[PDB]
């Protein structure tokens, strides 16, 4: 079973599919 | 856009004489104002507050200089349900490695056995995986997760629009279990220092030449970006606003 | 992605969340009133 476990710093992008980037972030730490 | 909406507003001091070429390029997003009047900032802030469904408020947190000549603002707003929502039943406390030997509690959302667009990417600056979590409609969240527990910085600093498109294009449907934090974050950024470091050395302050705005000297001394995001089991909500003045 | 990378590298270990289009829209307004080296430096962001 493959795993995607975002339990260490990651980047996340909100985008239009086939299109532009709307927002981009780095998750470094729990707030 | 249906999930994403944007607006821009430009405010010029009423005592300045503006050039029509500039005004034509701006469109019907321009008005003149009196920056010596205190309710002026209140009315601009209320505009952004309402547009961003309360999430950016106030954009302008300092009284405005009565000598301001031009204020340019943008605001954007996004809210969409996940195409496949997370089950709260599966959300629980997990260690988050802020560094390889420092663990901080996070509320982790989990989804098992479903299929998502995904790729395993091998690069000289680090190996990683990328997944796409779709929203209802035509947007998605793409997440980039280093294979090494503290491997993000070298990938981050090689993230370009072209790379990102290349990795995203390589994704294919695969069954994979997904674990990602639930989180809310607010940001506030002074963009002047970053943009100077990127080469905008004659944009802010006295070297800035905005002589094509009007018959008078216009200077832009500051530029702020304020943001909000809420990622939870049912939806993502995001907002941002930018001001230069 | 250049603005994101710069902000991120400027606040190591901190969360970062930005909207590139929002930022580009204000830089584009500046570009319309700009002249000389100022316009040239802003044109990449329009």
């Amino acid at each position: 079973t493959n795993e995607f476990s975002a339990d260490h710093p990651f980047i996340y992008v909100i985008r239009h599919v086939d299109g532009k980037i709307l927002f981009v972030g780095r998750y470094s730490s729990p707030t | 856009d249906i999930s994403f909406k944007s607006m821009n507003k430009v405010y010029g001091r009423y005592s300045a004489v503006f050039k029509d070429s500039f005004l034509r390029k701006i469109g019907d997003n321009f008005q003149t104002v009196d920056f010596t009047d205190s309710r002026t900032v209140d009315a601009i802030n209320k505009s952004v507050d309402i547009f961003t469904e309360g999430k950016i408020n106030p954009l302008l947190d300092e009284p405005l200089s009565p000598d301001t000549s031009l204020l340019a603002i943008s605001a954007v707003y996004f809210k969409a349900k996940w195409l496949m929502p997370f089950e709260k039943e599966f959300t629980s406390d997990y260690p988050f490695y802020v560094s390889p030997t420092e663990m901080v509690d996070v509320s982790m959302m989990s989804m098992y056995g479903e299929a998502f667009n995904h790729a395993s990417v091998k690069e000289s600056f680090g190996n990683f995986s990328i997944i796409e979590l779709p929203y209802v409609g035509d947007t998605s969240m793409v997440v980039i997760l280093p294979d090494n527990i503290d491997g993000l910085e070298s990938i981050e600093q090689n993230l370009t629009d072209t790379n990102f498109k290349k990795w995203s294009d390589s994704m294919d449907a695969m069954f994979i279990d997904v674990h990602i934090p639930k989180f809310k974050v607010t940001g506030s950024y002074n963009l002047v220092d970053a943009l100077v470091k990127l080469g905008l050395t004659e944009v802010f302050g006295s070297t800035g030449d905005y002589s094509n705005m009007s018959n008078s000297d216009v200077s832009v001394d500051a530029m702020i970006h304020k943001t909000y995001i809420d990622v939870n089991e049912e939806y993502t909500e995001a907002a941002a606003a930018t001001s230069a003045l | 992605m250049d603005i994101f990378r710069e902000i991120a590298s400027s606040m190591k270990g901190e969360n970062v969340f930005i909207s590139p289009p929002s930022i580009s829209s204000v830089l584009t307004i500046l570009y319309y009133g700009a002249n000389g080296s100022t316009a040239e430096q802003l044109s990449k962001y329009v």
